[PDB]
Formats: structure tokens, C-alpha cells, sequence
RNA sequence: CAGUCAAGCGUUCAUAGCGACAUUGCUUUUUGAUUCUUCGAUGUCGGCUCUUCCUAUCAUACCGAAGCAGAAUUCGGUAAGCGUUGGAUUGUUCACCCACUAAUAGGGAACGUGAGCUGGGUUUAGACCGUCGUGAGACAGGUUAGUUUUACCCUACUGAUGAAUGUUACCGCAAUAGUAAUUGAACUUAGUACGAGAGGAACAGUUCAUUCGGAUAAUUGGUUUUUGCGGCUGUCUGAUCAGGCAUUGCCGCGAAGCUACCAUCCGCUGGAUUAUGGCUGAACGCCUCUAAGUCAGAAUCCAUGCUAGAACGCGGUGAUUUC
RNA sequence: UCUUAAGGUAGCCAAAUGCCUCGUCAUCUAAUUAGUGACGCGCAUGAAUGGAUUAACGAGAUUCCCACUGUCCCUAUCUAC
RNA sequence: GAACAGCCUCUAGUUGAUAGAAUAAUGUAGAUAAGGGAAGUCGGCAAAAUAGAUCCGUAACUUCGGGAUAAGGAUUGGCU
């Protein structure tokens, strides 16, 4: 017979299976729609996520009851050293699909980039591209042969980039490599600026801008195996329930006589691959001068980082993207930054954003003051201050 | 509640579920007003119509002169004592639940508040504002 | 943006950050964060509470500012 | 539940909306009829929970017809994409009220679902009452108390490894499978269109909000074995200092972690179509949206997106073992 | 008038006893097949097959109110095994 | 401390219960939780709230014996 009363069920279908993402580190999907007329960009940037803090803003937005006042909003902090691209690879169109050609890197690989092709790198030879650089080290021997197969063949270019782990505070010393699809110009044009860019750093101020939308693409934040309360969000059974009370009560009719796919069932939770979208870019700021986190108000001189550094990540004395809200994967996490799909304005989008004032309290408790300078100010003279 | 809704409100943390007892802030002789429905609210299973700051509701008299008693009424909630997050990033509360009681437009039965109004509700419903003191 | 003081701990409060009371007498009180929140709702003396701005005033302490 | 015919009702104006007499069916959500399976047992009502399916569509999308003026409404088409609530009483299915709402539509899945729960009722044994019996006792008559057992096997489902295309590593493609967003209010349009007046709509717009979903912990709130700091009681360590014990002794704060529509962020645009309205245009020298051809067009479908990645589907690339 | 041996008296009642029945009126609630009070042509109440009442008492059976709370909105977190 | 209550200790006795590895889901036992406060449910089932002692005050009804710790309130430490 029927449900007595209806209701919505419960989690999405269209996000399961619930496993574990093939990788810590996740892909862009799919890269935007190519347009031959703009010229050669990167389409997508890697980052790795620093922490969250607060910025405080006047909201513009023409016709709202409460507009030209200021508001606090939640940004999320990821640090973006430069990537480093190297290498460039081409893609064919055919009926299976976008089939690659062929890869070309460059002279001089990194020893981190060298460290993620490895896995056990201090108990090795170190051998890894001295044959593809004796196939290179010369002027015209065997790359710029795979240069015109690119050209004449791979109507898609996605050049091949690696992230500044040394740069970052982690402790990592493995760099993430991944790809970029240049969407400008022609083929010819796009394997000329990866030629160009071959073994150089690309800036994240360079690729994105203030006041754009963007989405994040990360793999969220593992917490292993769950049952069906918190992980589906079914309703928990009465105090006097027999033998458990966290679980789905009926998981199927009798007939079919089968456990039906679409019954929430306990599992992993978490760690999963998630591409969200229409984040806006608060501030693209630079770790080579102080006053990161000052504004055309505050005017204070103060870097993003908060008093002690982020918790659990350190210092972001590189380049740094404040994005609005909360993005998937948690701190010391590889992002992928990518050009939106699709334009649109919606009075949200177009909306240039002017900062006031970025919260640079401690996150390690309910930290009450910015900088240093200002708790000593407040405090006045210590015990241990002499 | 239509034409004497003043705009529309950001969404404020509910805290007066259905029969939750508020003061009543009015001098209209009531003393406490019983919730038992929330204009606007949702359709979810088993979940209860939860009022909040400045919402209009459906409303009995427990306590209270004999003629407010035994009837239904409309009534506008003015303090919510449930903290609510403002768009400038403050959580603020009160002391206490409170309301009024109105009619379906949205006129007060009262002629004054005893105590404080939240700015939304003000916001939202310009004679409560008039018959406030002190809006918060 | 401004900055505030604790009603309780006469603490610079920054946006987002800390809580906002309304009492029955309409007086707002701006708390840092929980613990002062707590402590008002003890109803504990701030000249009394040793770590608190108005007790270092009241005790003429830190008089160097 | 749905057709056909049309005597009539609809102020003269059969079928806008109904429709007698009659008649043709469909439906297995009613109750009968039957006794085919099960009496070396298929756990029996209701509720809770959860998924999916049907359409005979209550609401939402786009339309056609009114005794459609406007505003509500009524009839019907495509259409099950998306929703269909909170309660008082009752064990209740069903009911009947209070309300909210866009709506509070009808059903199936062994009258879905008891090794999922509960046991209120039926449905053993105790007991009371009323009637019936001379009695023992009977009563789909009322009342009260009345053990709800087992999964570690196979499959299904949810996740997780994993041998074997020379090994190993990196970067990818995308067959297939799934898929998601939804509804309302307010301001302007506009006291305008319409209307004798009462009354009184749609916007290409702007701001919010229910409902659902995916994340996240900057902030707020919650949690405390941080047994982190402090306080307190009883006792013990001769006194202090410092501690032990009291299922974590109790109390106040309490970072970090986890977490809440109790917090915040985010949730895409293109094509092809249904109904329907049209173009050209015959059949049928006229007419005709149709016969050929063709335009627009739905919350529909398929893609763009999003999730998984075939462990027997693949590509490119680095290195590939001196005594 | 029929009629029995007498024809239900005092009391009580939709009562643990009333089928119709969720009886009718009032109250309790916003809403009550529940509860209480009242009414009785009471299917089929009733006087030691004891009737009515009753302070105190009850791990007896129903209703309401105050307080209180994760029973619930709507779940979250901690410890030991 | 009112107490062969509970809690700690002296004499005496034991240190016996298969062990090891920071513990995922669901359990068993123990607990907290903002705002609301029974809206849950057949039903306040289970939990919470109350609680000792000294003062103040204590209703209907009653078989005058009770109800009664009715209901409600206020204080409680240490030191001299």
C-alpha cells in the first residue's frame, strides 16, 4: 500500500555512488567551451586551501531593503603559489571520444614534479626524463617534430602543470601535477604559448581576477564509515527501538525481492569528488609585500594570515585567493580553480566587490585581537616583557 | 500576511515551534499567547511551523481577560529570546518570547508595547514599530 | 566597520565575533564571546572578576597607559 | 471509474456545465462468490520508518472551452517532472474538527514493510460487569493485567580490497549507469488593463522566502577525558606543599576536533518535442494546421553540467634490474 | 383491559454494565470517539446473586493542570565495554 | 553522617575474571545539549525536575484519629 503521508526522499541520486574519490587530488571534468577568438589563458589554476576567515564589506545591491550597508561574510583562504607549467599534451577528436595523441615536457623537471612521478624517491636512482632530455638538450633533435603533430593533429591542447609544494608551508615535498585546457586561439597559437610558458611559473593574478565567478573542484573531507542517520540524514527511530535505533526501518518492500539501489544504506561518508560552482573571487592577493589583509579602510599592515597562522596549515607568505563562502576539501587540501562555464550576470555576479576589513584574529580559540602590535597596545607591559 | 506585510525579512532563526507560550507585549489585557500555527510556513513531515522574529501567527490567550479566551487570533512576534544571526554578523537575543496580538492586516488589538521590539519585526510591520518604545 | 566594548570584559569586539543581549530594561549588552556571556548570566561582578578592564581600573592596575 | 443515445435543466437560445429512460464497458485500491496452493505453521490489525511504482492530476508548467468581462472559478488536453503538512479525539483503516498551505489527489508493491520497531487492539491462561444458561459455561458485548526468540550462511544492497595484458609510475579518454532542484510572497507593472460601479490580473524586471540537495566550521550555539585551568565536599597521605580515592566525585569556564536551516556558502543553459495555436497547401476548381512539407511551443525528453569509471574498454608518457 | 408469584421499591446510570452510540446538553481545548457534570421507556442497573456513599490507603485503571525535561521539532557531541 | 545508608581509611584478605593494537558503523551501560516544552506516543513509556536539616505557612474533605513532608516559601560555607 501507499506511504500514509508523503514526503521528499532523502539525500541525492545523482551523487552516489558514496565512495571514495580515485585520488586525493580531483580533475576538472570538464574545462569551458573553447572560443578560438579570445586569446591563449589558462582555463583553471591549483591551489591549496589555507583556511576560512571573515571580511566585512558594504553590500551593493540596488534595491534590496537593506543595500549600501556593511556586511560580514565568511571567505575561504587558499594559498596559490604559482604553477609551474611543464609540458603540454594533444587531444584528437574521434567517434570514442578525445583521444591523446601525444605529451611533450621540457629541458628541466623539477625534483618535486621528479617526486610524484616517484614513489619511493629517496631509495632511487633519480632516474626519471635523462633519456627524454638526451632525446631533448638540443635545438631541433625530436620535440619540435611532436610539436607539428600537435599542430597539424590534437584539436584540443591541454597543457601539463605542477604545483610549488616547496613554496607552500606543507609538509608534503611531492608536487600535484594536472592538466590545463588553453580555450584561445588556434592549436598552432595554443602549443606556441605552451612552448613559450615550457618550465615557467603562471600566476594565479595573471589567470583569475577580482569580482569573477569560479568553481572549486576538490574532494571533500573523509569521514569514513557511517551509518544511514548522518550520511542520508534519515529520520533516527524511537527510544524504544530493539536492537538499534540509528537505521532505515523498512529497506524494501517484499516484492521485489531485492534490496533496491535507491535504499540509504550505511557506508563511506566523505571524501568524495565535488565540483562547486559560482564562488566569487573576494581578493587575489600577493605574499611579496605586507598589507595582504589591509583595505582601502582598514589601511593597517597586516598580512591574511591570522595571529599563530592558520590552524593546522601555518603561513601563506605566497600568492593567496579569498573566494566567498565555503569551497569542498578541508585545510591543506589540492584545489582546482576553473573559469566558469557559462556567463551569467544575475546582479550577483557583476557586483564589484570592495573589501573593508579581513578578520586576522586568531582562529586557535576566541582570539580577541589582529596584530600583535594591538594586543601589546590593549595589554600594555608584560611580566615577561622585562 | 499580504497587503499589511512592509516588505520581506532575511531569514531569522526559528525558536517558537507550535505550542510554544509567549508573553504578550500589548496592553489588549492578555498576558501569554499560545502558538498554534505559523502564517507562510513550509510542508515537511513530521517537522513543526516554528515562528520567528517578526512572523505572523496564529494565536489562543491562555492567561488573560475571559474575552481574549477560547478563540483564535492573528499575532505578530516582537521578541524571540532564540538567537538569530543579523546580516552585520551580530548574534543577538532577548530576555524572553514575546508578541502582540493583531488582526489578519496587521493592525494591533493594543495601543502600546511593553518592552523591547527587534528591528526586523519593526521593519516589517510599521504600526508595531509606531506603538514601540524602544527598537532594537 | 567599528569595534566595541564588552559590557562585561570591556573588550573590543569585532564584527561577527561575540554575542548582543537585549535585557527586559532595554539595555544592550555586548558580550565578547562565551565566557563573559556566561559570567554576565552568573551575575558575577566584573570589579570582581580579576581579568576584567573594569577590575584592573577599580584596582589601579596597568595605570602606565 | 468511464463511455454511447438524447427527453429534459440551463430566464426565448438539447448536450458551456449537467442530464432522466436505456445501454456498452473498464477497474482487482470495496465487499461478496469459489476452495486451486499452504494446517510435520508463509508470524495475523493499526501506527512509526523507508524506497519505488501506477494515474483515474489536488497543486505546480504550457494550453483549449465557458452562461471566460475583470477577478475568482468550472470543463477538458499533454503531463506522475515535482510536491501533497502540523495537530485535538479514537488501537484505530476509515472518520470529524482546528489550522497552515500551492495542494493538503487517489492507490499498489504477499490488503509493501514484526530475525525493522511498537504491542494500543484482536488473539491463550487471571479477574470484573451485563445478558443468556439449573449448571459447568457462552457472548465480532464492555473492562483491566498479560515473555514479541535467532543471522556468523547464500543472494540483494551499501561501502572496501584484490590475482591475472612484461613490471612499475604519472597524466587522461569516456561506453555505460545515475542525475535535481522545487514552490511561494513582497515592491514595481498598477489602483493601471477590464468594468456602471463595486471590485480589479499578467510583468521581460528587483528583493526575499517555505521544500529539497551538496559541502564547510570564519563566526554563533551545542558537546568535554584537553580530565587544560580554577573552585568545592567526604576521607587518606603527621602538618604544609602537593596529591590519591569517590563507575570520569561535583561545579564554572574550557581550546581543538565533530557538529546545527541552532551557523554559513553554493545548486548551469542549449536543442528536440507533447498538448495546443499557426504557414503554405491539396485531396474536394472552394475551404482546410496535414495528405506531402513546415513555424512556435510544457515543470516533458535528450544533451551542456554533475557522480562512478567497464576491476576482462582504451590512449599518451617516464623509467625499466653489470660479477 | 391482558396478565402473572410479584410486576424493579429506595437508590444509581451511556457507570468496569447502553446495542443503537462518537446518545443529547454543559464544561475542559483552537480543535476532544477521551475526561468530568447533567438527562434517562435502562438492548440487558438495582438492593448481603448486596444498593448508594465514603475519610485513609493503592508498584490498580482513565482525564486535566503546574514544574520538569532530547518524547519530539532535529538532531549533535563525549566516555567505558 | 541520624544512621551495621553512601563515600574514604586501619586489622585481615585479594589483586581472581584470555591478552595486545590511539579504536569505523550499529549496539550495551553512563552522560550533556541552544530556543520551544509532550507539539512525540495508545499512554509523559524512559529521563528530567524534587529531595537532608532549621524556621514560616499549610486547603477542600474527614470515620476528628487524619489529610500533612498538603500546597508553598526562606536559610544552610569558612573563620573569630
Amino acid at each position: 500500500s501507499h506511504r500514509k503521508y508523503e514526503a521528499p526522499r532523502h539525500g541525492h541520486l545523482g551523487f552516489l555512488p558514496r565512495k571514495r574519490a580515485a585520488s586525493i587530488r580531483a580533475r576538472v571534468k570538464a574545462f569551458p567551451k573553447d572560443d578560438r577568438s579570445k586569446p591563449v589563458a589558462l582555463t583553471s589554476f591549483l591551489g591549496y586551501k589555507a583556511g576560512m576567515t571573515t571580511i566585512v564589506r558594504d553590500l551593493d545591491r540596488p534595491g534590496s531593503k537593506f543595500h549600501k550597508r556593511e556586511v560580514v561574510e565568511a571567505v575561504t583562504v587558499v594559498d596559490t603559489p604559482p604553477v609551474v607549467v611543464v609540458g603540454v599534451v594533444g587531444y584528437v577528436e574521434t567517434p570514442r571520444g578525445l583521444r591523446s595523441l601525444t605529451t611533450v615536457w621540457a629541458e628541466h623537471l623539477s625534483d618535486e614534479v621528479k617526486r610524484r612521478f616517484y614513489k619511493n624517491w629517496y631509495k632511487s636512482k633519480k632516474k626519471a626524463f635523462t633519456k627524454y632530455s638526451a632525446k631533448y638538450a638540443q635545438d631541433g633533435a625530436g620535440i619540435e617534430r611532436e610539436l607539428a603533430r600537435i599542430k597539424k593533429y590534437a584539436s584540443v591542447v591541454r597543457v601539463l602543470v605542477h604545483t610549488q609544494i616547496r613554496k607552500t608551508p606543507l609538509a608534503q615535498k611531492k608536487a600535484h601535477l594536472a592538466e590545463i585546457q588553453l580555450n584561445g586561439g588556434s592549436i598552432s597559437e595554443k602549443v606556441d604559448w605552451a612552448r613559450e610558458h615550457f618550465e615557467k611559473t603562471v600566476a594565479v593574478d595573471s589567470v583569475f581576477e577580482q569580482n569573477e565567478m569560479i568553481d572549486a573542484i576538490a574532494v571533500t573531507k573523509g569521514h569514513g564509515f557511517e551509518g544511514v542517520t548522518h550520511r542520508w540524514g534519515t529520520k533516527k527511530l524511537p527510544r524504544k527501538t530493539h536492537r538499534g535505533l540509528r537505521k532505515v526501518a523498512c529497506i524494501g518492500a517484499w516484492h521485489p525481492a531485492h534490496v533496491m539501489w535507491s535504499v540509504a544504506r550505511a557506508g563511506q561518508r566523505g571524501y568524495h569528488s565535488r565540483t562547486s560552482i559560482n564562488h566569487k573571487i573576494y581578493r587575489v592577493g600577493k605574499g611579496d609585500d605586507e598589507a595582504n589583509g589591509a583595505t582601502s579602510f582598514d589601511r593597517t599592515k597586516k598580512t591574511i594570515t591570522p595571529m599563530g597562522g592558520f590552524v593546522h596549515y601555518g603561513e601563506i607568505k605566497n600568492d593567496f585567493i579569498m573566494v566567498k563562502g565555503c569551497i569542498p576539501g578541508n585545510r591543506k587540501r589540492i584545489v582546482t580553480l576553473r573559469k566558469s562555464l557559462y556567463t551569467n550576470t544575475s546582479r550577483k555576479a557583476l557586483e564589484e566587490v570592495s573589501l573593508k576589513w579581513i578578520d586576522t584574529a586568531s582562529k586557535f580559540g576566541k582570539g580577541r585581537f589582529q596584530t600583535p602590535a594591538e594586543k601589546h597596545a590593549f595589554m600594555g607591559t608584560l611580566k615577561k616583557d622585562l | 500576511s499580504g497587503n499589511g506585510a512592509q516588505g520581506t525579512k532575511f531569514r531569522i532563526s526559528l525558536g517558537l515551534p507550535v505550542g510554544a507560550i509567549m508573553n504578550c507585549a500589548d496592553n489588549s489585557g492578555a498576558r501569554n499567547l499560545y502558538i498554534i500555527a505559523v502564517k507562510g510556513s513550509g510542508s515537511r513531515l513530521n517537522r513543526l511551523p516554528a515562528a520567528s522574529l517578526g512572523d505572523m501567527v496564529m494565536a489562543t490567550v491562555k492567561k488573560g481577560k475571559p474575552e481574549l479566551r477560547k478563540k483564535v487570533m492573528p499575532a505578530i512576534v516582537v521578541r524571540q529570546a532564540k538567537s538569530w544571526r543579523r546580516r552585520d554578523g551580530v548574534f543577538l537575543y532577548f530576555e524572553d518570547n514575546a508578541g502582540v496580538i493583531a488582526n489578519p492586516k496587521g493592525e494591533m488589538k493594543g495601543s502600546a508595547i511593553t518592552g523591547p521590539v527587534g528591528k526586523e519585526c519593526a521593519d516589517l510591520w510599521p504600526r508595531v514599530a509606531s506603538n514601540s518604545g524602544v527598537v532594537v | 566597520m567599528k569595534v566595541e566594548i564588552d559590557s562585561f570584559s570591556g573588550a573590543k569586539i569585532y564584527p561577527g565575533r561575540g554575542t548582543l543581549f537585549v535585557r527586559g530594561d532595554s539595555k544592550i549588552f555586548r558580550f565578547q564571546n562565551s565566557k563573559s556571556a556566561s559570567l554576565f548570566k552568573q551575575r558575577k561582578n566584573p570589579r570582581r572578576i580579576a581579568w576584567t578592564v573594569l577590575f584592573r581600573k577599580h584596582h589601579k592596575k596597568g595605570i602606565t597607559e
